[PDB]
């Protein structure tokens, strides 16, 4: 029972407990909680390495024989920052723990099971996690998807047509029939999509066939009309369809102020966007709402992190987004009065007490729909250092703090619209989205992107070469990415009604096809580590935000992590 | 002689019992089967005969084996003895509770829990509350009952029990006769706190928001404590 | 005085009321059906002077300033 140095066990095998890992160039730190291996019996593949035939690789199978094993992964999930094999089948995380062949190994159980069929894939030295979930998708243009998968992101839900105007200043695809085009071109990206509707709109019955035609959900936006009318018959709908629904308060306050808009939601399940406000929304309270229970709040992008050019940037994009002409007396006096240095300041605070939830992108209309990840951890990052560590952080890590952010854009979106059971996190299940993140890029240039189970893109490199390694090394498709195989490896959701109306072969859909599922019982007592809720208020005067008494507000920053040092641009 | 199933039932029964009682004749510990058989087996017979009350057969049957008489476990096993027969009056069902007793040192499947006591809803932070009920019938609330919508009678401040629950033992009960008063312990209601049903006041998640709504419709509905309509602002969903 | 009637400005445009503020909007009726579906709830129905009691009436009850008064209001089969 010979021993080895750490020193020498981790370049082998990677952190194990105890050990800490830096999310990287930012003062995030890690630490490995937990280990499932068995000290001499860890999985390594290569030349004269384990998996091989009658050794770490059985030639007596379970009738379970994995598809793909990830060997010694350091998984940083919702559910804890621990190390361990994952193993993959028929496109799902078929277990997570030690597996390798029971014929030469004390602890593999047959979910777990290595032979002759299981591919190999080293994950020692990586930290896995699931993919993102942006859910405040414009789609404005094919190329965002993309681009954002090149994020970490693998599952996109919003609403819109193209570079349409209604799209480009609201995340909706408008009626039954925009809505098939939208399916039927999903079929030919790499990314989970789900598309969402008109909420905006008094007349129920026109509400409800955008779902029965597709539709997750709905989508209040002040460009059509986020009206108290409007807003009671979609959310009714919207409970009757067990679908979600998403909101861009009324801005000019032209029909009530949140307090009517509150009271329209009359208590109801909601996913609020850019709660903030320079997102958009009711001057200037808005961000109050993140207080409440009923509500799931939202970020927006761009006023995250808080540095020193944020609001010198906003005061534009409004114009490029409501149809704001920059010229027109009545637009050049709001668009003012929204982009509160004080709203934007709060927000990293409250992401880091829990008060926000979820932080979307907003694609292409105030929001970078490849920044999300990124900018999540430096407002993680930025917050330590302002704040230090947390009340309920333990021991010396931030691991805590991690898990928060972490399921901000992971298995918090995923909830909000109801598909937290097949994706959003790390567990056995689910299907297997998985991002393998080399810990010096971590947060902001993945190594590759899996997509159900098989890779989809990763970084690749002189693709003439006698290595992948060499130069130019950029994202390159992979397999999983093209043929009939996308086909397989992705999904496109809808709800129970189309679902069972049949509108996978009523749209001839080969896309998988899931539907979306309890999103009218949620609340923000939902939303993973992010669950905290507490009376805001915010002055009409001096606009401070406050909370439960104390007020809240970070300094601007002058620098962040994960940007200069990465990317050429 | 058209024998129902539930007289051979019965027919079965009895001479389960007559090999009882004929075995500890033979001087032999009677167990667990033996001594119900027996106990039951006699009530039948002596609602056959007519003579016997339910209420008396129901004490008598714990007069029908001493301490000595079965085996040692049996006297703590058989906590009772239900047993229909059918009398002159028509069929009763006669209870025999506890028919005999402890004589023994053994107990099956007894339970030796650890002392010490278990704190029911963990830091919950209580409130007492003033209940009186001026109805003429009795009022038992449960565990988890929004409070807030009790009977029509419980007068009590309504407005200070909005969502919240009797901090109680999960399951029981509080009890109030006519005229009875009292002040209650409820905790806040735990989990969304999504409120639906009872007496269809609030039926959406418990806000301060939500709340002003189920004050004024208890006010209309007349439940007692429910303040009043200080000028009224109606929304637009309720 | 303003039921079934919108601001007369260029179509698209608008008024804007800074807290305090006081002015004197210009408004003509609504074309088209006159048929008011949606905003606060207060018509969704066709632009009549009957029509109007109800919403005069709710706009009363849900708290609009300059809702007049409900000088016993007759209520009908449907509203
Ligand atoms: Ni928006
Ligand atoms: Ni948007």
């Amino acid at each position: 029972m010979k021993k080895i140095s750490r020193k020498e066990y981790v370049s082998m095998y990677g952190p194990t407990t105890g050990d800490k890992v830096r999310l990287g160039d930012t003062d995030l730190i890690a630490e490995v909680e937990h280990d499932y291996t068995i000290y001499g019996e860890e999985l390594k593949f290569g030349g004269g390495k384990t998996l091989r035939e009658g050794m770490s690789q059985s030639n007596n199978p379970s009738k379970e024989e994995l598809d793909l094993i990830i060997t010694n992964a350091l998984i940083v999930d919702y559910t804890g920052i621990y190390k361990a094999d994952i193993g993959i089948k028929d496109g799902k995380i078929a277990g997570i723990g030690k597996g390798g062949n029971k014929d030469m190994q004390d602890g593999v159980k047959n979910n777990l099971s290595v032979g002759p069929a299981t591919e190999a894939l080293a994950g020692e030295g990586l930290i896995v996690t699931a993919g993102g979930i942006d859910t405040h998708i414009h789609f404005i243009s094919p190329q965002q998807i993309p681009t954002a998968f090149a994020s970490g992101v693998t599952t996109m839900i919003g609403g819109g047509t193209g570079p349409a105007d209604g799209t480009n200043a609201t995340t909706i695809t408008p009626g039954r029939r925009n809505l098939k085009w939208m399916l039927r071109a999903a079929e030919e990206y790499s990314m989970n999509l789900g598309f969402l509707a008109k909420g905006n709109a008094s007349n129920d019955a026109s509400l409800a066939d955008q779902i029965e035609a597709g539709a997750i959900g709905f989508k209040i936006h002040e460009d059509w009309g986020t009206t108290p009318s409007a807003i009671n018959h979609a959310l009714d709908v919207a409970d009757k369809y067990d679908v979600q629904v998403a909101i861009h308060t009324d801005t000019l306050n032209e029909a009530g102020c949140v307090e009517d808009t509150m009271a329209a939601i009359a208590g109801r399940t909601m996913h609020t966007f850019h709660t903030e406000g320079a997102g958009g929304g009711h001057a200037p309270d808005i961000i109050k709402v993140a207080g409440e229970h009923n509500i799931l709040p939202a970020s927006t992008n761009p006023t995250i992190p808080f540095t020193v050019n944020t609001e010198a940037e906003h005061m534009d994009m409004l114009m490029v987004c409501h149809h704001l002409d920059k010229s027109i007396k009545e637009d050049v006096q709001f668009a003012d009065s929204r982009i509160r240095p004080q709203t934007i300041a709060a927000e990293d605070t409250l992401h880091d007490m829990g008060a926000f939830s979820i932080t979307s992108s907003d694609s292409q209309a105030m929001g970078r729909v490849g920044e999300v990840i990124t900018r999540t951890w430096q407002t993680a990052d930025k917050n330590k250092k302002e704040f230090g560590r947390l009340k309920e952080e333990k021991g010396d890590n931030d691991n805590f703090r991690i898990k928060r952010y972490l399921s901000k854009y992971t298995i918090n979106p995923a909830i909000a619209h109801g598909i937290s059971e097949y994706v959003g996190s790390v567990e056995v299940g689910k299907v297997a989205d998985l991002v393998l993140w080399s810990p010096a890029f971590f947060g902001v240039k993945p190594n590759m992107i899996i997509k159900g189970g098989f890779i989809a893109l990763s970084q690749m490199g002189d693709a003439n070469a006698s290595i992948p390694t060499p130069q130019p090394v950029y994202y390159r498709e992979m397999f999983a990415h093209h043929g009939k195989a996308k086909y397989d490896a992705n999904i496109t959701f809808v709800s129970q009604a189309a679902y069972d109306k049949g509108i996978k072969e009523e749209l001839g859909l080969e896309r998988q096809v899931l539907p979306v599922k309890n999103c009218r019982n949620v609340t923000k007592k939902d939303m993973q580590f992010n669950n905290t809720t507490a009376h805001i208020e915010v002055n009409p005067e001096t606009y401070h935000v406050f909370v439960d008494g104390k007020e809240v507000t970070s300094k601007p920053a002058n620098k962040v992590s994960l940007a200069q040092l990465f990317s050429i641009f | 002689m058209k024998l129902t199933p539930k007289e051979l039932d019965k027919l079965m029964l009895h001479y389960a019992g007559e090999l009882a009682k004929k075995r500890k004749e033979k001087g032999i510990k009677l167990n667990y089967v033996e001594a119900v058989a027996l106990i039951s087996a006699h009530i039948m017979e002596e609602a056959r005969a007519g003579k016997k009350t339910a209420a008396e057969l129901m004490q008598e049957g714990r007069t029908l084996l001493k301490p000595d008489d079965v085996m040692d476990g049996v006297a703590s096993m058989i906590h009772e003895v239900g047993i229909e027969a059918m009398f002159p009056d028509g069929t009763k069902l006669v209870t025999v509770h506890t028919p005999i007793e402890a004589n023994g040192k053994l107990v099956p499947g007894e339970l030796f829990l650890k002392n010490e006591d278990i704190t029911i809803n963990e830091g919950k932070k209580a409130v007492s509350v003033k209940v009186k009920n001026v109805g003429d019938r009795p009022v038992q609330i449960g565990s988890h009952f929004h409070f807030f919508e009790v009977n029509r009678c419980l007068d009590f401040d309504r407005e200070k029990t909005f969502g919240k629950r009797l901090d109680i033992a999960a399951g029981t009960a509080v009890r109030f006769e006519p005229g009875e008063e009292k002040s209650v312990e409820l905790i806040d209601i735990g989990g969304n706190r999504r409120i639906f049903g009872f007496n269809a006041l609030v039926d959406r998640q418990a806000d301060n928001e939500s709340k002003k709504i189920a004050l004024h419709r208890a006010k209309e509905r007349g439940f007692h404590g429910a303040k009043s309509d200080d000028n009224y602002v109606k929304t637009i969903k309720e």
